């Protein structure tokens, strides 16, 4: 094999595209030009991932005892009470729409991110070495793509809380005399309040966006840089490291969603 | 010539700020947590509950700097 | 040197001049000479060192109080 | 890498899923949990009533 | 470099990774779970001799 | 060209400092809330309130400079 | 050429120390402004009185410098 | 000639740190005079009025700073 | 070309900028945890499992700019 | 000619730098003297006293900054 | 020439910041760990404990720091 | 010739770094000072005795620093 | 010579910043030593020999880059 | 030529830095020392004592920086 980590490093961050205009698959090489080149390989896993947590709780949805949980019913009803609860201490509202978005987050968000435990070449080692395909890369949120897509849903429900709970006029009043409560400096508040709305989105996607990305490009760096047998000590340690991240930068997620939720119908 | 090393001087000056504001206020915060915490070693999980609470928006701003420094070093880079 | 009053609801231990004292203050052991500024706190229990004018020292066993 | 149509795909994706817990989920299972609770709380109503 | 080598690094690590996730980060998960079923079962257990 | 590539430096600065002077104001302030808070733990909700809408008013300057630092990168260059 | 872009650097520089400037000033004021409050809720109103009239002279350098640096940009250009 | 952008570079350089010092400077002070009000609030006027005396003080050099900086951009620029 | 020097250069900088936020953020949170175990000396294994749980998070955005720092020196030079 | 860029660009640090030593010396002095104000009315005119006494020494190498800046800036240019 | 001589400017970047930094983290555990011993003159040695513990973290991202700079100025030179 | 140039530079940041020294020395010497006296007044004079015997030292490498500077200024044009 | 000018300037780097770290991560320890010998002066002796302990590390790394400082500065001159 | 100037700003550089860390890490450690007097009016002595047996300390990596920057600036 040809390589020098030092362009091997550089193939692993390439992205195995569409062209909706041609249906085919980008290569490498050459990136085509347009807005419509899907990420296969993200859409793929990200499903792959959400429907396997879909999946997993239906199963117990569909027999959930009101007597003594089962060894693994009761993982469930552990996490489903953790959410709950943090629902309740921070949401108060009527909305039922609230909790299940949340869980939705939160579980959804550990896995995208929990996908990059695993060692960074084995699956496009046999994406290549033997089911035949250019290649591959397998964390959907080291990708802009996912992340900004879910901030801006979260962007979307603040637009429908925000006017479902105080109606237009006092969403603008908000937008237009705080926070300095003069009508005297109306269009500075009018600046400031809606880059502060665009903030959530914006900070939302790309904090857990530049976290994965970076947790993934340790890992490609310490695999290709190094002698093979000297990257024991200190993919180790990234690797214990990690788990705090993919846990917390998904919590963050959920928190945040629900607080910015929250104070928007408050 | 011009086209490239510039570039990475920028990134460089992004995610070092980045790196300064972002440990700095965390610190901070969790200086507070803990001596809370010590004062009151029974309300560990409402404290911490309130940390995680405030603390995603501490990150909130510098980690704007940091993928955008990731854009230029890789969307540009 | 300075005079030094230990005294209970009940009755009083001690009294005249001392030079110095240590004692167990709630938030860390703490050490008065003359002159020292203006100060209150609770004590823990325990002995609380005393030395009389003459350098001549003794104990006392306190069970707590406010200094 | 770059701004893509992936967003879009992904946000339908999201969406969808965000249903299939809503209804089928959520409560299916915060039902189970606090009839549990009823009839675990509803035993102290022995110690409130006949004891009284 | 070696590629398969690389491989054999990756693995070490792994191997290494799972061996300190068996022995730090399965037994808390193992242990509340218990102690869950635990909380379940008393509370169904008195609160039914409450019935009694 | 560095009449184009000389402005990456120009974003780079403008808002890698506007982070940190957010990020550590914002420190600050969830700093003395948490101190409250372990101090009237039964007050929380009611200085929760209170922080965010002081803290908006910390972001003012910070998130238009972070407007200014996007509308360079992308506007201007 | 690059004259018109030096001015693009010295927008950027004010502004960004502007933005550190304001945001550490009002995370320092609303600190202690959220642990007086916390001491005394009864007060929570007169004390937000105060901590405006405050923040007004607070912020008037910094707004000073952030208006020149759009002013380089769009006026001078 | 090259002259003019070396100016507004240095004018602008000069009036950012001038709202850095300002500013915090500022904010500290209102921090002590807002957890002095909390401890004793009927004074007030009478701190309201030292809090001016010595925030005349302060803003002396800033403002002279101002004054330079400005003079510097529409007086010689 | 020169273009190596000035990639190594702004490694340099990434890099003392992350290690100058990792230790002092980590200093401060350590110190007010030396407190707390000072008063607790029986709490210290709480305190001192509650203590990472953050210090991870304070050394996340130093942990990003020292792999790029890498990347910078090993992999583009 | 060239002189004058760097004339001005040497002034304008100075007396940035002059500013910012200026107003934080200023602030903490005052921070205090407004916190024990708080503490002791009826003692504030002792204390403006010797807060003037030693406020006098704050101001003297900043003074000397902002005379020199006026020196370069205007007797030499 | 310049390929072999900025490279110690780089180093020098390198370890003047990781100096401070190390410094200043070291520096403020330390003034805790001595208030915490001058506090409780029985837990000495157990403080000294904890501090040797968190003390190898504060250091981590500095060590890296002057290890990289040896690196840059014995092996590029 | 150029000469000139950066010795007016030179002079400029060689005072400007002392002033700052300076300044936030003094500042921070004055607020313990007055919050000694402010605790108890009768002590007030044996306070500015032992505050003007430590600030004689704060002020030792600030001023041999402008004399330093000064010099470059005049004497070395 | 077109080469060893530019060294004496990354060894005024080095050996500048570590006089900031090395002055004030020094300073701050020294600090609570001192608290801590007013409160217990019969134990002046045993905390003294606590500070020389830290007061080693906090050095060690700016005594690294004092000595490499000196051999940049002379020997490599 | 180019070489005396940039001299004496890599001296002025040495010099800025010096002052500033000996003038805050002074400042730094005399209030506490100011507080610790109002505190025991009385061991002022004593404490003055460890305040230079410390202020020695601080003050050596300053001074070293204020000596290279007089022999670079005169010497050379």
């Amino acid at each position: 094999e040809n390589m020098t980590p030092q362009d091997y490093i550089g193939h692993h961050l390439n992205n195995l595209q569409l062209d909706l205009r041609t249906f085919s698959l980008v290569d490498p090489q050459n990136p085509p030009a347009t807005f419509w080149t899907i990420n296969i390989d993200s859409m793929f896993f990200s499903v792959v991932l959400g429907l396997l947590f879909l999946v997993l709780f239906r199963s117990v949805a569909k027999k959930a005892t009101s007597g003594v949980p089962g060894k693994f019913q009761t993982a469930i009803e552990l996490v489903i009470g953790f959410v709950n609860g943090s629902v309740k201490d921070m949401y108060h509202g009527k909305s039922k729409l609230i909790a299940p978005l949340a869980l939705t987050i939160f579980v959804w968000v550990f896995l995208m991110n929990l996908m990059d435990l695993l060692p960074i070449d084995l699956l496009p080692y046999i994406a290549e070495h033997v089911l035949g395909l250019p290649a591959l890369r397998v964390v959907p949120s080291a990708d802009v793509n996912v992340t900004l897509s879910m901030a801006l849903g979260v962007f979307i429900l603040i637009l429908f809380y925000s006017i479902k709970m105080k109606g237009i006029g006092g969403f603008t009043k908000e937008l237009t005399l705080q926070p300095f409560n003069h009508w005297a400096f109306i269009p500075v508040n009018l600046i400031l309040e809606g880059v502060s709305l665009l903030s959530k989105p914006v900070s939302l996607g790309l904090r857990l966006f530049g976290n994965m990305y970076a947790g993934e490009l340790i890992f490609i760096l310490i695999a290709g840089l190094l002698p093979w047998w000297s990257q024991w000590i200190l993919n180790v340690p990234w690797a214990i490291f990690h788990i705090l991240i993919i846990t917390l930068q998904a919590f963050i997620f959920m928190v945040l969603t629900i607080v910015y939720l929250s104070m928007a119908s408050e | 010539n011009l086209n490239m090393d510039l570039l990475y001087m920028a990134a460089a000056v992004m995610m070092g700020l980045a790196a300064i504001g972002a440990a700095i206020g965390i610190g901070i915060l969790g200086g507070k947590f803990l001596e809370g915490a010590a004062r009151q070693p029974d309300l560990i999980p409402l404290l911490r509950t309130q940390f995680f609470i405030v603390m995603g928006l501490v990150d909130a701003i510098p980690m704007i700097a940091v993928g955008l420094g990731l854009y230029v070093m890789f969307a540009v880079a | 040197t300075y005079h030094l009053d230990v005294v209970s609801a009940e009755q009083q231990m001690f009294s005249g001049l001392v030079e110095k004292i240590q004692v167990t203050g709630s938030e860390g052991e703490l050490g008065i000479y003359p002159g020292h500024a203006p100060l209150l706190t609770a004590i823990k229990p325990g002995m609380i060192r005393i030395v009389k004018q003459h350098g001549h020292e003794e104990f006392i066993y306190l069970s707590g109080g406010i200094l | 890498m770059n701004l893509n149509a992936t967003i879009l795909g992904q946000a339908i994706a999201f969406v969808l899923f965000v249903l299939f817990a809503m209804k089928y989920v959520w409560p299916p299972l915060m039902a189970a949990i606090e009839k549990r609770q009823k009839e675990i709380a509803d035993g102290l109503a022995s110690a409130e009533r006949a004891h009284k």
